[PDB]
């Protein structure tokens, strides 16, 4: 969770160098000139009347980094050795091409940056897995459509393939690991049809909050009762944190709580 | 008897420090002897080759009689918090054996 | 079969050892083979 | 990451070596 | 086994308050090269058991939160410890009092006479941020409640659950050195 | 001292003293080292570091 | 105040066409003097052992950091 760029905006690479390689009076973040001495006032009316030119290819690599930086191409510690390489080579073949390139390459990552701020993977499992069972093809297709629903629609979920089988986990840094591949070949046998390992038992109860599965079958009730506990542990905590808050105005009575609780 | 036997060696003075981290659950205690290495034999192997003394041996027999030397032990989870750390013993930090002075 | 528990806690009979051991720990092992062999580390059983 | 950052970089693609290669087996009284 | 595996119990680092890292429960573990199959389903069905209990202990104590253990807690989510009223009385007029020794009169204190009001202070003593920070014994034992890692470290290394390692920081993921 | 009586090694951690070796006297370590190197290394090759 | 444009003052390309790069030197640009002095050519005589003073070999570079 380290800032990867030091600018205050880890977006716009732009304003990023702008925020790191430019004076901190020309930048705007959110007196009485003609009382200022003499040599203050007649430099800052000479800079006003003719503008001093410089070149915007430090600013324009700089940019670059950052951008760079920011999608992990370079390392952090890498970022002055990158620095000093595109510098030495855009001088190398410095020319007005090669600034309107280095121009509309920071306008396209810019954009790119912007427009970022498993599935697929999704879909080749779909893909491997057989579309057709002899036992309905309902409980089945609702499965799979509330599957696709709940991995499209967690914020940090991730599917992916480790070798012969795919893997469906919670979150980047979680603990919530459901093989789908052994998950599936183990539901097969029963979808229209206690005996189920964890493994199966853990993505039904993950996919049972998000999910047209019908009752009468057994992949119905097993969601249904999967539901019902769940709503039953959340009343649950509910009713324990109040028990707890309330009898704070000692750690014995959790331990008395949780025991006449579960 | 239902524990965990540990033998700690001693150089010939001062103190020691026992055990890493576990989980401690449906613990029980701490029962605490001093014994002599001369007479404790070798454990996992079926012959002592070292050995080399008969006569009581209070590691197997039920007989210690250097429980007497003991002058003060310590007990801390974490190294940070003392176990009966809720001000109970008259000794803030440790349980006292024995007073000299 | 009374004896396919322990077989398999002690790899003799159980399961090959690219797919009891961790994948991440495969992918490693096969990445890092060139010059640190996690390989020979780890018993997989054949079974007549 | 994706384990091929520890391996040996033959141009663009991993020196990876068999998924299977991990265990080993050699036992014979004679 | 990854479809039972044993549970991460937590380790707590009572200077910082908060996990330093886990590991599994290597201590309590029943031994079964001794058992055939019967007593084997027995010692299986009792770790499923003992996993579904901790699953939903979890679900019922532990707050919910992105990352595993945040070193630094949101003031909020830390349990602050309640704290009464404070009543506090004034016990002496000080401009009656001055009135008097100034009218010739010595007091020698120990209602006094002489004063006929009787005035009381209540307010809380609440300290002035709500302590935001670290977790005490009893939080952390409520809501680093041992894990249950189903299918462990499977896929890419950046995808397994960091801080189980007892020296690792967040911030700048890495392992802290000597 | 491999398979041996009295003398036995140990490789016990710290925590609890509990050796990691046992020996069965029942088992021939070295000629299963022997026979170790004989299936995987030329052994007909003299080499130094070990004899 | 809009409207006041300035433009940019770009740098020259360090390897132009008029360029003469050296390594571990930086590159000199326009003209160069090259010097082809046979009195060098006895600090590689490993190459002139049959070579006279008028068929002789010599070295341009030219830098006390390294031997001829």
């Amino acid at each position: 969770e380290a800032p990867r760029s030091l600018g205050p905006a880890p977006s716009n690479p732009s304003l990023q160098a702008l925020f790191q390689s430019q004076p901190s009076a020309e930048q705007e973040w959110h007196g009485d000139f003609g009382s200022q001495p003499q040599a203050n006032r007649f430099g800052a009316i000479l800079e006003a009347v003719v503008p001093p030119r410089s070149d915007p290819t430090h600013e324009k690599v700089l940019a670059i980094v950052n951008a760079l930086l920011e999608t992990q191409a370079i390392r952090r510690d890498e970022a002055g050795q990158m620095y000093t390489a595109l510098l030495q080579r855009v001088a190398r073949y410095n020319s007005v091409n090669v600034q309107g390139n280095l121009d509309r390459l920071i306008q396209d990552v810019k954009e790119a940056l912007a427009q970022r701020e498993s599935v697929v993977a999704l879909n080749a499992f779909l893909s491997t897995q057989p579309a057709v069972v002899e036992r309905g093809q309902e409980n089945y297709v609702a499965f799979v459509s509330a599957l696709k629903l709940m991995v499209t629609e967690a914020p940090q979920s991730e599917v992916y393939q480790a070798g012969p089988s795919f893997f469906f986990q919670t979150s980047r840094h979680g603990s919530q690991t459901v093989n789908l591949s052994q998950a599936f070949d183990n539901l097969r046998p029963l979808w229209g049809v206690s005996l189920l390992t964890p493994n199966t038992r853990l993505l039904l109860l993950l996919i049972a909050p998000f999910t047209g599965i019908s009752r009468d079958s057994y992949l119905g009730h097993l969601l249904t009762l999967y539901r019902e506990t769940i709503g039953n542990t959340r009343v649950d905590e509910t009713t324990y944190n109040e028990i707890t808050e309330v009898s704070r105005a000692d750690a014995s009575n959790l331990q008395a709580t949780l025991n006449y609780l579960l | 008897l239902s524990a965990a036997n540990m033998l700690y060696p001693i150089p010939p003075n001062a103190t020691q420090l026992p055990i890493p981290s576990r989980n401690w659950a449906a613990f029980r205690g701490w029962s605490l002897t001093r014994l002599k290495q001369r007479e404790t034999p070798a454990l996992g192997s079926p012959f002592d080759p070292y050995f080399t003394y008969s006569g009581t041996i209070p590691y197997l027999d039920g007989t210690f009689y250097l429980s007497h030397t003991f002058r003060k032990v310590a007990i801390q989870f974490d190294s940070s918090v003392t176990w009966p750390g809720n001000d109970r013993l008259l000794t803030p930090n440790e349980f006292e054996i024995k007073i000299s002075v | 079969p009374s004896m396919l528990p322990q077989w398999s806690y002690m790899h003799i009979a159980g399961q090959d050892a690219s797919e009891y051991l961790s994948p991440g720990l495969v992918q490693f092992a096969q990445a890092t083979e060139s010059y640190f062999n996690i390989g020979n580390k780890f018993r997989n059983p054949t079974v007549a | 990451y994706n384990y091929a950052a520890l391996a040996p970089r033959q141009g663009s693609r991993p020196m990876l070596s068999q998924w299977s290669g991990i265990g080993t087996h050699e036992m014979h009284g004679g | 086994s990854k479809e039972i595996p044993t549970p991460y119990v937590w380790t707590f680092q009572p200077q910082m308050g908060a996990a330093a890292g886990a590991s599994q429960d290597y201590s309590t573990r029943m031994n079964w090269f001794s058992a055939g199959p019967d007593m084997i389903h027995d010692v299986n069905n009792i770790r499923d058991a003992q996993n579904r209990i901790l699953m939903t202990q979890s679900a019922i104590t532990a707050t919910p939160r992105n990352l595993i253990d945040p070193r630094q807690w949101a003031a909020h989510l830390i349990k602050q410890p309640v704290v009464g009223t404070t009543h506090v009385e004034m016990p002496r007029n000080e401009v009656l009092e001055q009135h008097l020794t100034s009218h010739g009169a010595q007091i020698a204190g120990g209602r006094s006479s002489f004063n006929p009001l009787q005035t009381d202070f209540a307010f809380h003593a609440l300290p002035s941020r709500p302590r935001h920070g670290g977790i005490g014994s009893r939080q952390f034992v409520e809501e680093f409640v041992p894990a249950v890692y189903l299918n462990p470290y499977s896929g890419p290394p950046d995808s397994y659950p960091d801080q189980f390692i007892r020296h690792y920081n967040v911030y700048s993921n890495s392992v802290s050195g000597y | 001292y491999y398979n041996s009586g009295g003398n036995l090694g140990v490789l016990a951690g710290q925590s609890s003293q509990l050796n990691a070796v046992v020996d069965l006297q029942d088992r021939n370590t070295e000629l299963s080292y022997q026979m170790l190197l004989a299936n995987t290394t030329d052994r007909s090759r003299y080499f130094s570091m070990w004899n | 105040f809009d409207e006041i444009h300035v433009p940019p003052r770009y740098a020259a390309a360090s390897a132009g066409r008029n360029s003469i790069r050296y390594s571990m030197l930086p590159p000199l640009y326009d003209t160069t003097k090259i010097y082809l002095i046979d009195n060098k050519s006895s600090d590689i005589q490993t190459l002139n052992y049959q070579n006279d003073h008028s068929d002789y070999l010599t070295t341009i570079v030219q830098n006390s950091d390294f031997t001829p």
